[PDB]
């Protein structure tokens, strides 16, 4: 239970990538050698890496993210699969904390 | 009703930041189009760095990047060369240009600095190579005939009805000849690809273009 005192002046703020106005996001897969829109019902954590995250917005064009990991969780005490995109420096500023990759949750 | 998105992930707020200024709200909104793909801290810092004298205060729309009035689009093919000019089409239907230099790009995003007002411009592309996709699908696009049967099937046309009512055959041959550059620019300007190691997204783009080659 120890803390370190830090003095910091923002001469150079953190220069990282972020998605500022992301709207609903799709999801795709290579389940049957063809790219199909698996919009929901990720019943089992599909262990290969044949999924990509095609986020969509309204203030600028869509962005495509190959997935990193699929993990079951309970965002609201529900069967929810946690999925994360991969990029060199992409971060998500949610709830006053910094996440090293973009993440969203499938409720259904 | 929605399903766990567009509300918790919306997070477009520019108010109540560390150095947020209510007066410079529209300044931040204008500078957003100049510097996409960056954190809110950087964007508010640069908005605070905006001089009050310059015309960035008025409403701004999407900028474009011309090189001596050539209006380049393929950033990856021209990031090394200087895109000297950068038009700023404001919502007031007024056009301004600015001197631009290339300096200190990331591995993904390219940074351009404006000498006069010490601001930064970035384009809407991650400098991702489309060489793999274009080489995969080139020779497939090259084997399409304007008067063939597949092209007729793509249209809602019968075999009897002629194609002479379109007047596009010579331009069809022209676009067959120069499909390389046009396809590269389209792939650069359609969406954003952040892939680094795998090829699943590139293969998805290849499948999408291959499925509708004649329509394209």
């Amino acid at each position: 239970d120890e803390k370190k005192d830090d003095i910091k002046e923002e001469k150079q703020v953190d220069k990282k990538l972020e998605l500022r106005n992301i709207s609903n996001v799709e999801l795709y897969t290579l389940e049957n050698n063809k790219y199909r829109h698996v919009s929901s019902l990720s019943s089992v954590p599909t262990n290969p890496e044949a999924y990509f995250m095609k986020v969509k917005s309204e203030n600028f064009k869509d962005v495509m993210l190959p997935v990193k990991s699929i993990e079951s969780a309970r965002k609201d005490n529900q069967d929810v699969y946690k999925i994360v995109g991969q990029a060199n420096d992409l971060i998500q500023h949610e709830n006053n904390i910094t996440l090293e990759n973009y993440t969203y949750y499938l409720p259904k | 009703i929605e399903d766990f998105n567009f509300s918790s992930r919306y997070e477009t707020d520019y108010k109540n930041l560390k150095d947020a200024d209510v007066s410079r709200l529209r300044v931040y909104k204008n500078i957003e189009k100049l510097l996409p793909f960056y954190n809110r801290e950087t964007i508010v810092k640069y908005g605070n760095l905006v001089d009050a004298n310059n015309t960035l205060y008025t409403k701004d729309l999407v900028s474009v990047v011309p090189m001596k009035d050539k209006e380049v689009i393929s950033d990856i093919n021209k990031n090394k060369t200087s895109i000297n000019k950068l038009l700023l089409h404001y919502s007031d239907n007024t056009s301004q240009t600015l001197d631009i230099k290339y300096l200190q790009d990331f591995s993904k995003v390219a940074e351009y600095e404006i000498a006069n007002t010490k601001l930064i411009y970035t384009p809407n592309t991650l400098l991702h190579s489309y060489n793999n996709i274009v080489k995969a699908v080139l020779n497939d696009l090259k084997s399409v005939q304007y008067d063939s049967d597949a092209v007729r099937k793509v249209l809602d046309i019968s075999s009897n009805i002629k194609l002479t009512e379109l007047y596009l055959d010579e331009q069809f041959t022209k676009t067959k000849a120069n499909i390389e550059d046009s396809l590269s620019k389209l792939l650069s300007a359609d969406a954003v690809i952040a892939e680094n190691s795998n090829s699943i997204i590139d293969n998805y783009v290849i499948e999408k273009i291959k499925n509708n080659k004649e329509a394209l």
